[PDB]
């Protein structure tokens, strides 16, 4: 078995416990959870308006998933250095140890600070999440069904950026499952599509088209962390690693 | 006002016509075991109208539900007419499963015969079984991807054809209602797939 | 859902808290410690020799 | 002790009879004709092997049968005969497709020997006015008597217990049949020491009595159902499947 | 009677409640009410000034009912595509089911 | 009754509005009149909203979005159970087209 | 301590391992690994139908793989990657033969859903101056996972908990494996919302790890055996099993 040890051969004087470091740094580490409610980067864009949207449409959407956005180094001619660089971040890598979770998650979006527009945000459980292909920021355009547009029953609510640029969101736990996936998802059963994100997070500006142009390209940068109610499930070994500092210069 | 306040109401959802020619193996009906019951009206508009059961209504403005269902059948006959009847229930059937049915495949599964003869009407009792502990809802927001289907279809299949003496008449109504079972229930909240009459209309984003 | 209809407080906003304090006086801090309550600590063996 | 109230709902009171998750109901009253009293387990004294009911699925009602009763048919006129273990199974195959298909008859597929008490309602819908009357009466073995084709009339099973189904009444036929047979377990399938006559029990027949009678306009015929369920039953002599053959057309 | 029950046929073995979802989500739903008090969209406007309005003016007046505001689609020309598509809403949904309100 | 708002500290007012009527109970449904008098039974008044700008200023407001949302303050009671009017389904609707 | 005294019966001492009338055996002790804490029955949350475990059928070992190991098998070398519900029915298929012929895989071919706690062992007669070691490992969902091709290697099954046989001991592996899913149950057949991926629950698989090694003239190969018990059960959603459909072939 794997945890199974046939034979000790100590040599080792007791070693006295930091306690994780509580005795030094006044500190415990051990409880991996607190460290995973640290938030981290989740996505990063730079907004782009398509169709003249009316006030209606939200001017994004993603799923809203633990394991962390497929990864986007960016274009080439384009990189996202932090994730070209500082590949993924420390909440995806313990989630590749786990096959399963149930739980909430914190996100506390920070919007551009120069436009003073008010912002909608809507939840959509409703959306199921279809391969791990589009596990992304997504830019909604024209309307077609109401996947682009602001919409009834679903929960969602309105930071205003004039009073203050970033909204302190937290997604609540819906699922008729157990628990979702917790590793890359290829899909399969088409039931076995809603049993990943926690639904579907959206965006939209109420600005009108005369004003959405100052928000062109603005940097949106969001965040997340587990939101305390989080678990984690089944262990599973790791995928093999990618060493950082071993990344290739810039070169001149 | 209470979910299962409305839940529990039967609304008139369907109207089927029994003759007595109709064979032993005659199907009645196969509406799918699921709150989303339809009753189309014929309406004219490009956006036809539909009836709904209060049970589906109030469940449109939920992703997820569970629990039983419970079908009033009023069979509106005298007693003279006789009959026999089998109301199954066959879980998990995909469409394309849908047909090759009978009431005798029904029989394999779970099903309840009645006969008509005194009393002229019941209640059959629609279990919840699925894989799921809930259920997702069966249409959604003006969003097509992200609208499961029913877990399960009902049937109802003459199981004895219908004798009436010569001084009735050979045609009876029947009549299905629809009603949340004691055990009915709904969680999450999100947009309600469903409009009021009060203002159909619509319009095209057409680009031309 | 009761409304809250009773009369909001009145303060003065101000952009900083004060420099020159510096003795009985809590004072408030983004920490970049993980912990929300942790503070540095001496081990015996490096317990501060000089007050 | 009358003033009758018909409502919305109609009037009289409906009896239940749930077994597993088949359900089935009548008007009236059962006529119910018990032949003999209930048998012991006996497994104790043939199977080392694993023996089992499977009441979850074995005690459902089915449809084993169904036909017309019309007026044409003349007084001592028999609508079926039924083996019944067998024709549980040939029922099935009568609708061409295999005995795991339905869920009461699979372990048969499996278990080489059955043993079992079993219980046949016999449902009908005769409209009030018609007039008319079957009897039904089970009998064990009745293939063994070879002198059964004279007996095979209603003046002979009428002085044994039966079932009585007026078709005023459309009254139902309820019909307990405990096991008994000459050797306590009935195999499913060929057998090493016998192979003819596999899983049968003697029949259930079901010979007219009085024919339909009516107004020449009223409604000439009539129809008539029979459910089985399977109660108190053992199975032993787990098998392959592929050991399994096909009843006999009957 | 409409909530009449002749006879019950039951099939089902005893299903185990979620309390509404309060069993897993943590939270009931069977109160109405309470969803009731979620906000939903009411109406929506471009602000359009006609006269050189004086500062007494009102910019623009609206009813003030619970059963929504008659739904506006927009022009076709400028279609409100959120009561174009997403039609109407939750609260004047229930709103239906009722002949009268206090409150 | 009235309030007013102060855009630069905050552009969102957050409106609370009293039940009164000399009713038991207004309608609910759809309201098509009759009574002269069953005019006032339905909404609770009739809000009404105006900015203190100048003409000079005004322009700058032209075609501004303002959304305004609503729930029903928990003193809400609805009463008499109706049944539901047809209703038309959502996902069911066209397509923009292309 | 030792004082061997080997008889005409041999020497040491044999486990048992009953369930049903399957009885199995190993002479050395079972390299146990248990992936999870045992599940909740959960019937309560998602039937009203008739449910039942046919734990007389159900529990019975069956052999659903077995295989050589040569020598020739370089390191990190799967000998299989057993998706287990769906080889359970898809080796009878293999044996070109229906389900329902094997009595302990008839439910499935009724019942809709299906829940239950699984157990796998895996036998082996590799000769005792053979060596090599084989790891075994269960993996969720492992379908779910885009990324297993990369983790699927000895490396990676390693760091989660995992039977090993050693060649020489030829030591058998049990491996306990109960139900975890994203939902509680699995269907039988194609269901109204998915039919992919059906009855999966991801795969158990045995990487090689040491290649066998021995004299050159030494026994070249060993064998493999896999049975599986399908303990703490629960079957549901009665249907004809017409509806049932032949697994994919994988």
């Amino acid at each position: 078995e794997e945890s199974r040890n046939t034979t000790v051969l100590d040599t080792t004087t007791t070693l006295q416990s930091s306690g994780f470091g509580r005795a030094f740094f006044g500190e415990a580490f051990n409880d991996l959870k607190t460290l995973m409610r640290r938030y981290q980067l989740y996505g990063q864009l730079l907004l782009s308006v398509t169709t003249d949207k009316d006030i209606d449409h939200c001017m994004f959407t993603f799923p809203c998933l633990p394991q962390g956005l497929a990864l986007d180094i960016g274009s080439a001619g384009s990189p996202h250095e932090i994730f070209n660089r500082c590949r993924d971040g420390i909440i995806p890598l313990i989630a590749s140890g786990y096959r399963f979770y149930r739980g909430d998650l914190r996100y506390k979006i920070v919007f551009p600070s120069n436009v003073n527009s008010n912002i909608w945000v809507q939840h959509r459980p409703d959306r199921r999440l279809e391969g791990w292909s589009a596990a992304k920021i997504v830019n909604c355009d024209a309307v077609s069904t109401g996947q682009g547009v602001y919409n009834h029953g679903y929960a969602s609510h309105i930071q205003i950026t004039r009073v203050n640029n970033v909204i302190e969101l937290e997604v609540p736990f819906y699922n008729a499952t157990c628990y979702n996936y917790l590793q890359a998802f290829n899909a399969s059963s088409a039931a076995s599509s809603y049993a990943v994100s926690l639904g579907e997070i959206s965006v939209g500006f109420q600005a009108t088209s005369d004003d959405i142009a100052s928000i062109v390209n603005k940097p949106v940068t969001i965040y997340y962390s587990i939101g305390d109610g989080m678990q984690f499930s089944q262990w599973v070994g790791y995928q093999p690693m990618m060493i950082l500092d071993q990344l290739p210069a810039p070169v001149v | 006002m209470t979910v299962s306040s409305i839940a529990s109401r039967y609304g008139l959802i369907r109207r089927v016509q029994w003759k007595k020619d109709h064979a032993k193996g005659s199907l009645l009906l196969q509406l799918d075991a699921d709150p989303f019951v339809e009753q189309r009206i014929e309406g004219t508009n490009p956006i036809s109208l539909y009836w709904f059961a209060p049970v589906g209504v109030v469940s449109s403005m939920f992703m997820q539900w569970r629990g039983s269902l419970e079908y009033r059948f009023d069979i509106i006959a005298s007693q003279f007419h006789t009959g026999r009847l089998i109301v199954g229930y066959v879980p998990g059937l995909t469409a394309s499963l849908q047909l090759q049915m009978d009431y005798m495949k029904l029989k394999s599964s779970s099903y309840v015969v009645f006969d008509l003869q005194e009393s002229n009407s019941f209640t059959f009792e629609v279990p919840y079984v699925s894989y799921r502990p809930w259920w997702v809802r069966k249409y959604g927001g003006n969003y097509l991807p992200s609208s499961t289907d029913a877990p399960s279809t009902l049937f109802m299949y003459v199981q004895v054809p219908l004798i009436p003496m010569e001084a009735v008449s050979d045609t009876i109504d029947i009549n299905v209602y629809v009603r949340g079972g004691s055990s009915f229930e709904v969680c999450v909240p999100v947009q309600p797939s469903l409009g009021l009459n009060w203002n159909t209309d619509f319009i095209l984003r057409n680009d031309e | 859902n009761p409304s809250y209809q009773q009369s909001p407080r009145h303060f003065v906003p101000t952009g900083m808290h004060s420099l020159a304090l510096g003795t009985n006086l809590v004072e408030p801090l983004h920490a970049l410690r993980l912990d929300a309550a942790g503070t540095t600590q001496h081990p015996v063996g490096c317990a501060p020799d000089e007050d | 002790m009358d003033n009758p109230n018909p409502g919305p709902d109609g009037e009289g009171e409906v009896e239940l009879e749930k077994d597993s998750n088949v359900v089935l109901t009548t008007q009236r009253d059962p006529s119910t004709s018990i032949p003999a009293p209930v048998s012991v387990k006996w497994s104790r004294w043939t199977s080392n092997d694993v023996v089992d009911d499977y009441a979850t699925i074995t005690s459902r009602w089915y449809q084993i049968a169904e036909f017309v009763w019309s007026k044409d048919d003349p007084f001592d006129k028999e609508l079926a005969r039924l083996i019944l273990p067998r024709a549980l199974l040939s029922s099935i195959e009568a609708n061409s497709d295999a005995i795991c298909d339905v869920p009461n008859t699979i372990p048969f597929k499996v278990h080489a020997y059955w043993r079992g008490d079993m219980e046949v309602r016999v449902q009908i819908n005769s409209n009030k006015f018609q007039v008319g009357q079957l009897q039904a009466t089970w009998y064990y073995s009745d293939h063994e008597n070879l002198n059964i084709s004279s007996k095979r009339s209603v003046y002979g099973f009428s002085q044994m217990d039966h079932a009585l189904i007026s078709a005023s009444a459309s009254n139902e036929a309820k019909l307990v049949i405990p096991f008994k047979h000459v050797y306590p377990f009935l195999p499913t399938r060929i057998v090493p020491d016998w192979t003819t006559g596999i899983l049968d029990m003697g029949a259930l027949n079901i010979r007219v009595i009085a024919p339909l009678r009516m107004s020449a306009t009223g409604p000439t015929t009539c129809n008539v159902v029979v459910f089985i369920k399977l109660n108190n039953s053992e199975f032993t002599g787990t098998s392959s499947g592929k050991f399994y053959a096909s009843q006999i057309r009957a």
